[PDB]
């Protein structure tokens, strides 16, 4: 309905955009809201300079470091920039394609 | 003069990359990006500003900017696609509203598009379609991020004209060892023959732009190098 | 001089498609994917570049106008120079190969040949690809089938004369027999192709000189049709396009461009907004786009993007925002000393 | 003198020496090859092409436009008085040994039929179609440096500007009448050495394993199968050494595979 | 000016990121009728990151105030739980006043 309301608003404003385009826009805005919310969630850890946190994301949809083309790649921004190296070197509980290809 | 740290840049390839025999060096991409940023095509000033964002080997005469290396994932690999350019003489182009053809019997002499100096040029070039492109370089991460994200620069022969090798999602990660010039004695970019690095012989200018300057003998890596994206993100 | 980066989004008003020989295969019409089938297609920047170059050339034609005789002053040589940069008469300033900033006289005199290059003169406008901003934004559009008019609307037969009615019946009979012959020939071809994947070199050579002869048999049978060479009741193959309302990230730029060249580019974009069509299949109104391009520039010396304005093409109009964009447009409108005839 | 077109002219197209006539002093570079007049000794052949363009062709370049029906036979019976031209042959190639200055012509059977007897006396011709050029190159002991033209074609200018001496079997430059830019020499560069070693070592693999390897590599080079799938196919079929001997470049992979399935 | 000395000389273990955030906040507050949007991840320090700019701008035109709105009820304590003496010392170094107001 938020998509419907925005579509009606843009339609009355004269903007010509399909309903699915408004759905995509609302989905991207919701995804950014989700990124912020999980940034807040992660911020619950490391409240002091000496604090050490093991952050464990059990969601299958969280982008793997090697899967740079994942749909929710923006979720990598959940990890603070300073710890992005630690994002690259992370224990994967169930990695996919966990073999050694020969066409290197 | 700025503190330079070895960084690896990985970007998502969006269009096929056309390699002009020698693999595109990130120094060339950055040179084009600066030529856009500084409204000047003079090689001297663009190079002087490029040295401020890239580490330059005086003893070797090149920038610390590894050549193109295709990051291939287990999903998509290096693919062979033809960058395909055709003249499209539409009816609007072929109309008296746009020019005055020579007339005989009141009929307009049609343009011979099947050949000759006015043909439909079907220029096809090879291009390598990998899911990612990667370079290594000893330079400022901020400036290169800004340039690659905002400057109109791609990887390959003509990003400007053909829009080949469009990339996005430019991600920089720090490295532990400078892998721009050498890699266990294997040159990862064009270097002079006397540097002692093995690879493939070629002729090209050491410093960009690679279409000016005397073409002196150099050693360059394989034009098409592929590495697993997981191995590239290891650092 | 200034570098104007037009970073923006193209929202597709009606499906956006393009035919590329490498992308197009016998399996069907696919967009350039830069990889396998399970990859993200991109609208070529070559197509957008050619469309905008044609728009700019039309703008130049209008600015120049027509001779006293009502004919365009451009000849074939000049027309092709401005359209596609092919020197047909062999008369062009052969600039030095190593001197980058060559043709400043030509660049000033011919802003079109400045923005887009000619053969031997690097163009100033870099037109990037339109990259979709989603994972499902393309589809097999068009398709459908050509239906015989008289087999759908019986009323249309009331207009045909009995001789033409018999002609129609003969056409349908020929179509039926040609279908039932070509289908069997293609089945034999399919069997031969199935045997192509278990053959050795010798039998391969024997059984591929056979496939082309079956194709020639197909062509001869189609030629034998007295009333219609090609079947009219044809199922149209779909073409791959971007969905309606696809937000495609588009990256354009002009490099170290005088205000007049940028003005010509903006005028070309404004003219393009009259018929904002990219790609083919215009029969299905494909290509209609509305785009908003934030026009940025680089700070002198500093690597920071300043926002000089915005270019919003929509069916309701072209919105130029930013004083400097108007300045460039008027500057191009001024400086009447441009010389497109040499 | 020391340019690619001169060698092929001396080795192959000198047969029509009688059929040009004397040169003409010129003051502009040869439009066909493009090099400077300083290496023409100031002489050249003026000509007008089918597009009504005044073009200067030097001694080795003008031979591609000479009509010698009494030597080169008739190319199109509708026009008897214009025989086969070196610059108009499509599907015909040649291999020119520069140091020996000899030439072998790889023409299809139709062209060989059209050629008279007198032609063979000056140039040795072996019947081979467009696809059989690679068979001759692979099977016969080539002698380097050599100029390997693959398609004389009709774009003579691009042909001459694409000629490149093949100094050794590691890199044989095919001249297919398409302008040999630095972007597209990968499609015109043939590594007979790597193809030869791969063919030598392919004998150890079954025909089924061979077909599997070729199809997997072709699909991978065309991005029709995921790299994990191709790796699984190679590992299951024990095709690892073959991949190790392939170039990383997918276009070169396709070229050498095309060569392999021809020999 | 007093910016460089008063941070380190006061004994605060200020970091470079703290300096950058403080300078950005001060410069933004210098501009009139605009809006400043700065992201400040945990660790940079917001309690003192923006309040020191407020004091520095207080030194000039000392006839204004600075509301500091914090949503969380615990953070309003945090402004005056263990940093009120710190900001008071900073004011003593800079020299003029704090004049806190714990509004609820
Ligand atoms: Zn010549």
């Amino acid at each position: 309905m938020k998509a419907e309301s925005l579509y009606g608003y843009l339609k009355e404003r004269g903007y010509s955009r399909t309903f699915e385009a408004v759905n995509r826009n609302i989905y991207l805005e919701n995804l950014r809201k989700v990124i912020r919310k999980a940034k807040q969630s992660v911020g619950r850890g490391i409240r002091s300079e000496n604090d050490t946190v093991r952050i464990i994301i059990l969601d299958p949809r969280f982008p793997e470091p090697t899967d740079l083309s994942s749909k929710h790649r923006s979720l990598e921004h959940i990890i603070p920039v300073r710890f992005r190296r630690e994002y690259r070197s992370c224990e994967i509980l169930s990695p996919a394609y966990f073999e050694e290809d020969i066409q290197c | 003069m700025l503190n330079f740290k070895p960084y690896r840049v990985i970007m998502s390839s969006l269009t096929p990359v056309v390699i002009s025999g020698i693999a595109p060096s990130l120094d060339g991409i950055l040179y084009e990006a600066l030529s856009q940023a500084i409204p000047s095509n003079e090689p001297g000033v663009v190079l002087a500003r490029l040295k401020e964002i890239l580490l330059f080997n005086d003893e070797l005469g090149v920038f610390h900017a590894s050549s193109l290396r295709f990051g291939i994932t287990p999903e998509q690999g290096i693919g062979a696609t033809t960058s395909m350019r055709c003249d499209y003489l539409s009816p609007e182009k072929l109309s008296t509203a746009m020019f005055s053809p020579r007339t005989r019997r009141g009929l307009f002499t049609r343009v011979l598009l099947t050949g000759g100096p006015t043909k439909r040029r079907m220029t096809t070039r090879p291009a390598y379609s990998a899911p990612y492109l990667t370079f290594d370089f000893v330079g400022s991460s901020e400036a290169v991020e800004i340039l690659l994200n905002h400057a109109h620069v791609g990887v390959g022969y003509d990003y400007f004209s053909a829009a080949n090798g469009e990339f996005n999602n430019v991600t920089i990660l720090p490295l532990d060892i400078d892998t721009s010039i050498s890699n266990e004695g294997m040159a990862l970019r064009p270097v002079p023959v006397n540097s002692g690095l093995n690879g493939i012989k070629g002729v090209s200018p050491l410093i960009p732009p690679y279409f000016v300057g005397e073409k002196l003998n150099i050693v360059h890596p394989a034009p098409v190098r592929t590495q697993l994206i997981s191995s590239l993100l290891r650092g | 001089m200034r570098t104007l980066n037009f970073n923006g989004k193209i929202s597709t008003l009606e499906p956006l498609t393009v035919t590329v020989k490498n992308a197009v295969s016998t399996s069907g019409h696919r967009l350039p994917r830069n990889g396998g089938f399970n990859a993200a297609p991109y609208f070529p920047g070559t197509s957008i570049r050619g469309t905008l170059r044609h728009a700019a050339h039309k703008v130049i034609v209008d600015r120049v106008g027509l001779n006293a005789d009502g004919k365009s002053p451009f000849d074939l040589a000049e027309h092709f120079m401005l359209a596609q940069g092919v020197d047909i008469n062999g008369e062009a300033e052969t600039f030095a190969p190593g001197e980058i900033n060559a043709g400043a006289e030509l660049r000033s005199k011919n802003p079109l040949i400045s923005l887009f290059g000619r053969w031997g003169l690097s163009g100033k406008v870099g037109i990037g690809n339109a990259i979709p901003d989603g994972d499902n934004q393309w589809g097999m559009f068009g398709g459908g089938a050509r239906s015989i008019m008289f087999q759908r609307d019986e009323s249309l037969m009331e207009f045909l004369e009995t001789d033409q009615v018999d002609r129609l019946e003969r056409l349908l009979e020929e179509q039926a027999e040609a279908s039932v012959d070509i289908s069997q020939i293609k089945t034999e071809q399919d069997a031969l192709k199935k045997a192509m994947k278990s053959a050795d070199k010798d039998t391969k050579a024997e059984l591929q000189i056979k496939v082309r002869e079956l194709d020639e048999k197909i062509q001869a049978r189609k030629d034998q049709k007295q009333e219609s060479r090609e079947s009219i009741r044809r199922p149209i193959d779909p073409y791959e396009a971007f969905i309606t309302g696809a937000e495609l990230s588009h990256r354009m730029s002009i490099k170290n461009a005088t205000d007049e060249e940028a003005g010509l580019f903006i005028s070309a974009l404004i003219r393009f907004a009259a018929e904002p069509r990219f790609g083919g299949h215009a029969n299905h109104n494909c290509g209609l786009v509305e785009a908003h391009w934030t026009v940025t520039t680089w700070k002198p010396g500093e690597l920071v993007p300043v926002t000089l304005g915005e270019i919003v093409i929509t069916p309701n109009g072209v919105e130029i925002t930013g004083d400097e964009l108007f300045a460039m447009v008027k500057a191009f409108n001024e400086n009447q000393s441009f010389d497109f005839t040499a | 003198m020391n340019h690619p077109v001169e060698s092929v002219y001396s080795a192959l197209t000198s047969i029509l020496l009688p059929y040009m006539g004397e040169p003409v002093p010129v003051q502009r570079n040869c439009s066909c090859c493009g090099r400077a007049p300083s290496e023409f000794d100031g002489v050249g052949f003026e000509l007008v092409n089918a597009y009504r363009e005044r073009v200067v062709h030097c001694r080795p370049c003008q031979t591609f436009f000479v009509s010698a029906p009494e030597l080169m036979g008739v190319e199109n019976p509708k026009k008897p008085t214009t025989g086969q031209k070196f610059g108009m042959w499509s599907g015909v190639g040649a291999v020119i040994n520069v140091e020996d200055n000899s030439s072998v012509l790889l023409a299809p059977q139709g062209v060989v039929n059209k050629l008279p007897e007198h032609f063979f006396d000056h140039v040795e011709v072996i019947t081979a179609t467009s696809g059989q050029h690679l068979e001759y190159l692979f099977n016969t002991e080539l002698k380097f440096p050599l100029i390997y033209i693959q398609n004389f074609g009709v774009k003579t200018y691009e042909l001459v500007r694409s000629l490149r001496v093949s100094l050794s079997a590691d890199a044989i430059y095919t001249c297919a009448d398409q302008l040999l830019t630095r972007q597209n020499e990968v499609l015109y560069m043939l590594d007979l050495k790597k193809a030869k070693e791969l063919h030598q070592e392919i004998k150890n693999y079954s025909k089924k394993e061979m077909d599997i390897f070729i199809r997997t590599v072709t699909l991978l080079a065309y991005s029709r199968i995921t790299p994990e799938a191709a790796s699984n196919e190679f590992k299951k079929n024990n095709l690892i050494p073959l991949l190790l001997l392939l170039p990383t470049d997918p276009h070169q992979r396709l070229s050498i595979l095309h060569l392999l399935k021809k020999v | 000016m007093n910016t460089s000395a008063v941070f380190e000389s006061a004994g605060l273990s200020l970091r470079k990121v703290q300096q950058d955030y403080i300078e950005a906040a001060a410069g933004a507050l210098t501009q009139d009728h605009k809006v400043a949007l700065i992201s400040a991840e945990t660790g940079v320090g917001k309690t003192l990151g923006y309040l020191v700019p407020a004091l520095l701008i207080l030194l000039k035109n000392p006839e204004a105030k600075f509301v500091i709105a914090t949503n969380s009820h615990a953070l309003m304590h945090q402004i005056f739980r263990s940093d009120r003496p710190l900001l008071e010392q900073i004011a003593e170094q800079c020299g003029i006043k704090v004049t806190f107001s714990r509004l609820m």
